[PDB]
């Protein structure tokens, strides 16, 4: 979800921007600014969140020994998911 | 190897040497640039039994170094090690 | 037999070299008697000295010669011999079977420090 | 302990013991320690007074030959008041052995210079001069060899910052390469890597 | 397991030694050759 | 000398500068099929070094 | 003789990359004429032999 | 493992710059014999130190 | 177990030393060299047609660097500084904090090209395969400032060559 | 406090030595200027070889003169021999360098340093 500032700018998936006072918008004039259009916090968000029937679940990112490290996720709490703290893939236990 | 014998044997003819044989150029004779995938061996200790690590730990058996003489017979004259061997020389090809 | 090179540049054939180290070991024990009886420069170089001339007066040949004196051609021991009497005629003036000069600072070897 | 540790040569260690007290009571006039370390290697500590007459007794004597100046080196040490440690690398072809002669000096104490015993060392300790400052006596030409020909300093001690104090540019109102103050666009981070657990148990010094 | 290992009979004899293999006439025949050149053209 | 820039390039990643021998071994295992093409180089390597 | 099939692959390299028009257009563009096997071709219009 | 390979040392007579180019041409030469030599006893196992 | 190189000493007959003195005067030896020049004139040379032929590389390259994502569309850094540790030339700049979901993520990550030595070590260093030395060797620039890479031309660069350095690490991790 | 000397003795010798160094660089400086055709007048560079001797005119140890002596002999074997080329001659003349804030008042307007 990219969007652009007042000046034109656009805002990186950091939050980015060149003020409109800020003489170093002068290094994009003729040029572009390179920003990337894929916000991995969205593209996360639109996972699914993933039902098991344990009350702890594995992730490791997927691809075995090309993802990450392998952690263990506590299902207890029904109000939160529980989400992975390296690839942000999120989990809920289904009863 | 796409040459023609008449220029083959002229080349063979001026270097003075088969050089079919051994072409510097590379053709299918090599491996192939897709390779099944490996199975790596494990070293000696990936053990599950008898590996402590105090008994294999080489960092920690290293010592400080001993003093020999510090400033706090009739006995045999020493060298640092026991004089050189003399080479022999090649019996693959000597140049002699 | 004549020998017709030693193998190394610079380092020429010595045509009588039982003559020559007979000499040059008896000049390395008379320089080396000019040193005090105590100094330990003296005791070992007049061992390993006496040793080498003794061999040097038990064999005849050249090539056993150079097998049981262990130092490689005949004509680097005469060059060994003779770096030998050049060193012992500078520890005449160097004197060094004195006393240490001076004891080093108090953590002047300690590593780690 | 067999696959991963190095195998230790206790014969190599005996026969350098040995050496070394022989040529520690050779010339007790100069030589303060004697060490041999685990893997073998053996450490004459002489004093400042007596470089030469060490290594012309090693590169002379018939049970030492050390004809080889391998390397010539120093270290500088901060904590000590004499900050410099002289380090003499040497190999006997004859016994196929090595040995290091170790000596020191402060930045005023001149060493004298072993081009008289190797003639190798006419760098080395020229390199020396100009990376530490230790001034060879009797150098035939001491000189810098290594930094910049305006080069104030000498860069390897430990006090003389990781870049310099200038840095060079071409200057097109001079048409000259000029020197000017080192101003980094990005310092070097200087990283705190230290762990605060004791790694060896055997170099545990004494406290206070 | 699966790892660069050499074949199981080894590999074969690689060459490693000098070969320039003395191609040419004699001196003698070189000699007659170019005295023959010169009596042909002197003719 | 290419072709053995390949073969480092094959066994490190870098035909130059590899960082490949390490303290403690080497960083990674030789590639399936690395040592053919070192033999196919060593076995016709003589005659390049017979003329030049 | 074994220059004629020399010159014969010369001319149906001519002849392999459609004619003097794809001859020359390879010519000019690559500096090479030798015609392969028509790999593939990705969406830009590259193709490889 | 260099005293498990078999190889020649080329040693000069004269000390001269032709001397010198003979043994760099010989040591290409026993270099070929030491990888011949590697290749045919490359053993099996680990590329690094166990000590992790 | 040592050889002689150059301890011939020539033979004195007469039919060698004509040898050597019509080799003298007629130049034997040069034609011989002469002959092996004009062998390798009727080789076929060992050039390749660059940029239409390329030269071959091993999927274990080490060439222009980019940032991987998961098989979500997540990117793979966890900010955890282990590449900018292990640098050896400093080349990488680091900043993070917690953004809008609480994920560990970075803020900040320059890869100066010009200081970068391109030894890989950032890579092997990283715990969840997220920086990677990808396989562009071909990315000079007009400028010097072009080279000093941001976190939004390393994910373009990862969003560039995914395809291909996916598929370089499925054929090298079971190595590493 | 007893120490081994480089050169000199005492301080006389020292000053000595120091007296004939600026002999030697005195009489080189037309030759300097000459031969790397700098745009310098000599009377410049002696005034340069003033400073530069005038800068350490502070030190009481003969063994750090003897070193100071030993540093400004490399810098002029350097100079006599073309050694040094025009640029390590001129770096003693700060030229491209913007003359520094010297009293308390434009420190405190350009930065935080004293
Ligand atoms: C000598 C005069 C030239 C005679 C032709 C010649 O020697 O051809 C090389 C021909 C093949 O040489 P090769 O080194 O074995 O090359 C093998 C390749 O596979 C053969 O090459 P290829 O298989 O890759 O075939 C493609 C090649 C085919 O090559 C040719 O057509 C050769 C060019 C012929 C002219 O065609 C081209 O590359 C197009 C080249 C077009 C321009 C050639 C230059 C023209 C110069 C005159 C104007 O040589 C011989 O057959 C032996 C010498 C013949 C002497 C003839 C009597 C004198
Ligand atoms: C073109 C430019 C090139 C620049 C040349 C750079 C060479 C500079 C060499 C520096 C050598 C020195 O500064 S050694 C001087 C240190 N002397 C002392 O600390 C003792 C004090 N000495 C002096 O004051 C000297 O003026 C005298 C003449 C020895 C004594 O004067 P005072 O008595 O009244
Ligand atoms: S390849 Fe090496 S130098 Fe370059 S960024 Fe990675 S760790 Fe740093
Ligand atoms: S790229 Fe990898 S090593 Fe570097 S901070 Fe991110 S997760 Fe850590
Ligand atoms: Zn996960």
């Amino acid at each position: 979800g990219v969007r652009t500032s007042p000046t034109g700018e656009k805002v990186t998936h950091t939050g980015q921007v060149y003020d409109d006072e800020d003489y170093r918008r002068v290094r994009f004039v003729g040029r572009q600014k390179e920003v990337n259009e894929n916000f991995a916090i969205d593209l996360i968000a639109e996972q699914p969140v993933s039902q098991v029937g344990s009350r702890v679940i594995s992730c490791d990112g997927g691809g075995g020994a090309l993802g990450h490290p392998r952690v263990y996720i506590n299902l207890d709490k029904e109000t939160k998911t529980g989400t992975c703290g390296y690839c942000g893939l999120q989990f809920r236990q289904q009863h | 190897a796409s040459a023609t014998r008449l220029i083959q044997g002229l080349r063979n003819w001026a270097s003075g040497r088969d050089l079919q044989a051994k072409l510097q150029l590379r053709y299918q004779e090599i491996s192939k640039r897709t390779q099944p995938p490996p199975k790596l061996p494990v070293g000696p200790s990936h053990r599950l039994s008898n590996n402590y690590y105090c008994a294999r730990d080489g960092r920690r058996e290293a010592m400080p170094p001993s003093i020999v003489m510090s400033s706090q017979s009739e006995k045999k004259a020493v060298s640092p090690a026991p004089p050189i061997k003399r080479w022999e020389l090649s019996q693959d090809e000597p140049y002699l | 037999l004549l020998k017709k090179t030693t193998g190394l540049v610079g380092l020429a054939v010595c045509e009588t070299p039982h003559e020559r180290l007979k000499i040059l070991y008896t000049k390395i024990l008379d320089v080396l008697g000019h040193i005090p009886k105590n100094a330990a420069y003296r005791k070992y170089t007049e061992q390993i000295t006496n040793e080498k001339l003794s061999i040097v007066k038990a064999e005849p040949d050249v090539k056993k010669l150079e097998e049981q004196l262990q130092g490689g051609q005949i004509e680097e021991v005469i060059l060994q011999a003779e770096n030998e009497l050049s060193l012992a005629r500078k520890m005449i003036q160097w004197k060094p079977w004195e006393p240490l000069v001076e004891e080093p600072p108090a953590s002047q070897w300690k590593w780690p420090i | 302990t067999r696959p991963t540790v190095r195998p230790r040569n206790d014969v190599a260690h005996k026969q350098l013991s040995a050496f070394g007290e022989y040529v520690a009571e050779i010339l007790p006039k100069y030589v303060q320690q004697v060490q041999v370390s685990c893997f073998s290697e053996l450490e004459i500590c002489i004093h400042p007074d007596g470089v030469i007459p060490v290594l012309t007794f090693l590169r002379d004597h018939s049970n030492a030959q050390f004809k080889s100046l391998a390397d010539l080196t120093a270290v500088d040490i901060p904590t000590r008041q004499n900050r410099f440690e002289i380090v003499y690398n040497l190999l006997s072809l004859r016994f196929n052995s090595r040995i290091r002669v170790k000596t020191y000096t402060d930045e005023l104490t001149p060493v004298e210079s072993s081009v008289s015993v190797y003639k190798a060392a006419n760098w080395y300790e020229r390199e020396i001069w100009d990376m530490f400052g230790v001034f060879f006596a009797n150098h035939p030409d001491l000189r810098r060899i290594l930094t910049d020909y305006g080069f104030e300093g000498h860069p390897f001690r430990k006090d003389f910052p990781l870049s310099g104090y200038v840095e060079l540019r071409y200057d097109d109102e001079v048409k000259r390469v000029v020197a000017e103050p080192v101003e980094l666009a990005q310092e070097f981070r200087k990283f705190d890597l230290n762990s605060p657990w004791e790694a060896f148990p055997a170099y545990r010094q004494p406290p206070e | 397991v699966k790892q660069d290992m050499p074949p199981v009979g080894g590999y074969g004899p690689i060459d490693y030694k000098r070969n320039l293999p003395r191609r040419g006439l004699s001196g003698y025949s070189m000699f007659a050759v170019g005295i023959g050149a010169l009596l042909f053209g002197y003719w | 000398r290419e072709k053995m820039f390949e073969f480092y390039e094959r066994v490190s990643g870098a035909r130059m500068h590899a960082a490949y021998v390490r303290p403690g071994g080497v960083h990674q295992d030789l590639p399936l099929g690395l040592m053919d093409d070192i033999y196919e180089f060593s076995k016709n390597f003589s005659l390049r070094i017979d003329e030049l | 003789m074994e220059l004629l099939q020399v010159l014969k692959r010369g001319l149906q390299q001519v002849s392999g990359h459609g004619g003097l028009r794809g001859y020359l257009r390879v010519l000019f563009r690559a500096n090479d004429v030798r015609v392969g096997t028509l790999v593939g071709e990705d969406k830009y219009g590259n193709k490889y032999y | 493992v260099y005293d498990q390979v078999e190889f020649d040392v080329p040693i000069g007579s004269r000390g001269d710059c032709y001397d010198r180019y003979l043994c760099r041409v010989e040591e290409m030469r026993q270099s070929i014999r030491i990888i011949s030599q590697c290749l045919n006893k490359m053993p099996p196992g680990e590329i690094k130190v166990d000590d992790a | 177990t040592y050889k002689y190189v150059n301890l011939r000493e020539p033979s004195m007959d007469m039919k060698s030393v004509t040898d050597r003195a019509a080799q003298t005067l007629l130049w034997t030896e040069l034609i011989r060299g002469l002959g092996m020049t004009l062998s390798y004139l009727f080789r076929e040379p060992a050039t390749i047609n660059y940029p239409f032929e390329k030269g071959p590389l091993s999927p274990r390259f080490r060439g222009e660097h980019a940032l991987r994502r998961y098989p979500s569309g997540e990117e793979r850094c966890i900010a955890c500084k282990l590449c900018e540790a292990v640098c050896p030339a400093q080349a990488i700049t680091i900043e993070a904090e917690p953004r809008a979901d609480g994920s560990r993520r970075t803020t900040r990550y320059d890869i100066d090209m010009t200081k970068c030595i391109y030894c890989g070590f950032c890579q092997e260093a990283c715990p969840v395969d997220a920086i990677v030395e990808g396989p562009n060797f071909e990315f000079s620039t007009e400028t010097h400032e072009e080279l000093l890479y941001n976190k939004e031309k390393l994910l373009n660069n990862g969003d560039k060559w995914e395809a291909e350095i996916a598929a370089n690490i499925q054929a090298d991790y079971l190595y590493r | 406090t007893s120490v081994k000397p480089i050169f000199s003795r005492d301080m006389n010798e020292a000053k000595r030595r120091v007296r004939e160094l600026y002999r030697a660089w005195y009489r080189e400086v037309p030759n300097t200027v000459h031969l790397f055709q700098l745009d310098i007048s000599v009377k410049q560079g002696r005034d340069k070889v003033r400073e530069m001797f005038k800068k350490n005119a502070h030190v009481t140890d003969p063994r750090v003169v003897d070193l100071l002596v030993i540093k400004g002999k490399m810098e002029l074997e350097e100079t006599i021999n073309v050694w040094k080329q025009r640029t390590h001659v001129m770096r003693f003349f700060h030229e491209t360098e913007a003359p520094r804030p010297k009293d308390f008042l434009s420190k405190f307007y350009v930065g935080h340093d004293p």
